[PDB]
């Protein structure tokens, strides 16, 4: 009853040695970016994100300190994934960040910044697309603010 | 923006192409591990049953001065009569597959002395495989045969030895010579009407003999006409193709193919579960709805003999059905939930799509029929000669407040 | 050649590979009476790689 997969689909990779937390994180990346963990009564859960609200919001009289960056140090805009026995490849390709670096800096061609990685147990190309998409997504620009309050 | 500025290529995301073949390496992938002896040819033109019997009208054999024989119940009205020592009849072929030696056979339709009682010559067969020569004596000095089909390889008729059961490799230049090695009782001729070296197909058909796979008919209508077989090709290859795999349920599937013919027992069979096959008969395109949605599609194909004729042997099955290109499509979700209020769209461009192969790609858009729903600029790339291109289009729904 | 050619014979060499360093033993045996003529006279025997 604690399991509510948002886009339930078959796995086409064998997860047979991954850390359990890393496998669950890949399933959440494949299905609706879900929250998972250990609750009260020590039950596991896996379910849709953003389900409850806290009515006592941090109003302007109720913060004491804040520190709110946009983190982009580790971002990149191309990943090439080798899969099969290293015998086929796929490039996952963010065109927006390449063009924005080009126009910003005045580069003669799109501002590619790459990672190469290899997953030699992946055989379904559409899983190697996931691997590369997941690598870009977890590195992307985000706000990651700290706010301090009391209750 | 109403439309893409010079659109190069367009593909559906209601259907996705889960399998295809159009080239030797693709066909060798989706056929799976066929044995080197299986009577199927993969080629730049398509996949086709192998020629598996040769069958030569006796007047079209290579000649060494043997006696011409004319009778109405001989095929084409005429046969060659083995008579004078060393008067070889010779036949050449190249097999499109490995023939296992324990089921090679040499059917000939043959008689002695216009149906007379008195023995023909003793006859020697030599089979030559690119210079490797195998020789045996199936017909003795004291036998006469009534007009019928006889295998000179696996049986003897007063002779001393059979074919030596050697395998014959694919693409080998194979030559037979059939020779009277000592003289006949009179100037009679041992009349051979038609020679048919073949694979007996007991590997493919559960019977112990070629009669289970070929027509050995023995009556042309007595008027200089022709026999119905042996037909040049196997009756039916029921090919089982490798599973078309999916992450998602398939509710219905559609196929398309190119073929030289679709007559007779030609069909395509599709299943969601590997056993409940639904059949489309005698068509190059078709659609199947499955009993319930399930994730992988299995396929079977039937390729057969075709053609009927009145001017040469064999009168039946002198052509075989070939498939040039194959495509299988399935009703699969390619627009997917991805987060709270977010969808991901995952269209695919097949690796050799004309109008975009060898082309620089610079923009993309989510679309529905003619109307463009979204447009994007892309960093330039060249879609090179073998590359699958696919989308990962996020569409987000959100408020201002 | 006896291995890949035959003269009224029942069977020929199946084309199996010979491993490096394997101990190969070759035997030629008569399996009928001769008609006359001191049999088949074996003058020179040469198992070989045809290259």
């Amino acid at each position: 009853a604690n399991i509510t997969v948002g886009d339930d689909q078959e796995l086409t990779r064998s997860y047979q040695g991954d850390p359990v937390e890393n496998a669950l994180r890949d399933f959440a990346f494949k299905s609706t970016n879900e929250d998972f963990g250990v609750g009260d009564d020590l039950e596991f859960f896996f379910q849709p994100r953003e389900t409850v609200h806290i009515d006592r919001g941090v109003d302007n009289t109720q913060w004491f300190r804040y520190d709110i960056p946009e983190l982009g140090k580790e971002a990149i805009n191309e990943v090439e994934v080798w899969f099969d026995d290293g015998e086929e490849s796929v490039i996952v390709d963010d065109g927006t960040d390449k063009l924005d670096l080009q126009d910003s800096l005045g580069l003669p061609s799109p501002g590619t910044q790459r990672k190469e990685l290899q997953r030699p147990l992946v055989t379904d190309i559409s899983d190697a697309e996931d691997i590369g998409r997941k690598y870009l997504a977890f590195r992307n620009s985000t706000l990651s603010g700290t706010v301090t309050t009391y209750g | 923006d109403t439309t893409l500025g010079n659109e190069l290529a367009n593909t559906s995301l209601e259907e996705i192409l889960i399998q295809s073949a159009s080239s030797v390496s693709a066909w060798n992938t989706i056929l799976g591990t066929l044995a080197s002896t299986y009577p199927l040819v993969v080629s730049s033109s398509g996949i086709r049953p192998a020629q598996t019997a040769w069958t030569t009208e006796s007047d079209n054999l290579a000649q060494s001065g043997t006696a011409l024989v004319t009778v109405g119940d001989y095929s084409n009205g005429e046969a060659e009569g083995l008579d004078s020592p060393g008067d070889t009849l010779e036949l050449s072929f190249t097999p499109e597959h490995d023939i296992p030696g324990e089921e090679f056979a040499l059917w000939c339709r043959i008689e002695t002395d216009l149906g007379g009682t008195d023995p023909g010559p003793e006859i020697t067969v030599t089979l030559d495989i690119d210079g490797d020569t195998y020789s045996w004596v199936p017909i003795g000095t004291n036998t006469a045969l009534g007009l019928n089909w006889y295998d000179l390889a696996n049986n003897t008729f007063g002779g001393s030895s059979t074919y030596p059961d050697t395998d014959i490799p694919e693409g080998s230049t194979v030559t037979l010579s059939i020779e009277a090695t000592s003289s006949s009782v009179s100037g009679q001729g041992h009349a051979v009407d038609v020679m048919a070296p073949l694979d007996a197909l007991t590997r493919v058909t559960g019977g112990s003999d070629a009669t289970s796979a070929y027509t050995f008919d023995n009556n042309n209508g007595g008027s200089g006409g022709y026999l119905d077989g042996p037909e040049l090709y196997p009756d039916q290859l029921i090919l089982s193709l490798e599973t078309a795999t999916t992450r998602r349920n398939v509710s219905e599937a559609r196929f398309t193919l190119t073929a030289n013919d679709t007559s007779g027992n030609f069909y395509v069979e599709l299943a969601n579960d590997g056993s409940t096959f639904n059949r489309v008969n005698n068509a190059t395109s078709g659609s199947v709805t499955f009993a319930s949605p399930d994730t992988n599609v299995d396929t079977n194909i039937s390729l057969n003999r075709y053609g009927s004729r009145s001017t040469a042997t064999p009168q039946t099955g002198f052509n075989a059905q070939e498939i040039d290109n194959w495509e299988l499509y399935a009703d699969i979700d390619a627009v997917l939930p991805d987060d709270i209020g977010v969808t991901l769209s995952r269209a695919i461009i097949p690796p050799n799509t004309s109008g975009i192969v060898g082309q620089t790609v610079r923009e993309a858009g989510l679309k529905s029929g003619s109307t463009l729903l979204t447009r994007h600029i892309l960093a330039e790339f060249l879609l090179d000669t073998d590359q699958r291109l696919a989308s990962s289009e996020s569409t987000r729904f959100t408020s201002d407040n």
